[PDB]
């Protein structure tokens, strides 16, 4: 029951990523591939908890 | 602080549910540079 909304790279070495990607250092933020010509994997469903 | 013994009634279940590592409280001052009263 928490919602993140945090921005910042994650930084898996110890070279500071600041603010921006590079080495051992990637986006947490991924895109969706909802798309209608795909199978199940691809298809958004809505969830209400 | 006094001793005796004082019960505490719930007032309000705020659900929230967020992170909290850290507070800082917050303190009113009076403007006559500014003095402020006696409390603890």
């Amino acid at each position: 029951f928490e919602r993140d909304i945090s921005t910042e790279i994650y930084q898996a070495g110890n070279k500071p990523c600041n603010g921006v990607a590079g080495f051992n250092c990637y986006f947490p933020l991924r895109s969706y591939s909802f798309r209608p010509t795909y199978g199940v994997g691809h298809q958004p469903y809505r969830v209400v908890v | 602080l006094p001793q005796g013994f004082s019960a505490l009634e719930p007032l309000v279940d705020l659900p929230i549910g967020i992170n909290i590592t850290r507070f800082q409280t917050l303190l009113a001052l009076h403007r006559s540079g500014w003095t402020a009263g006696a409390a603890a």
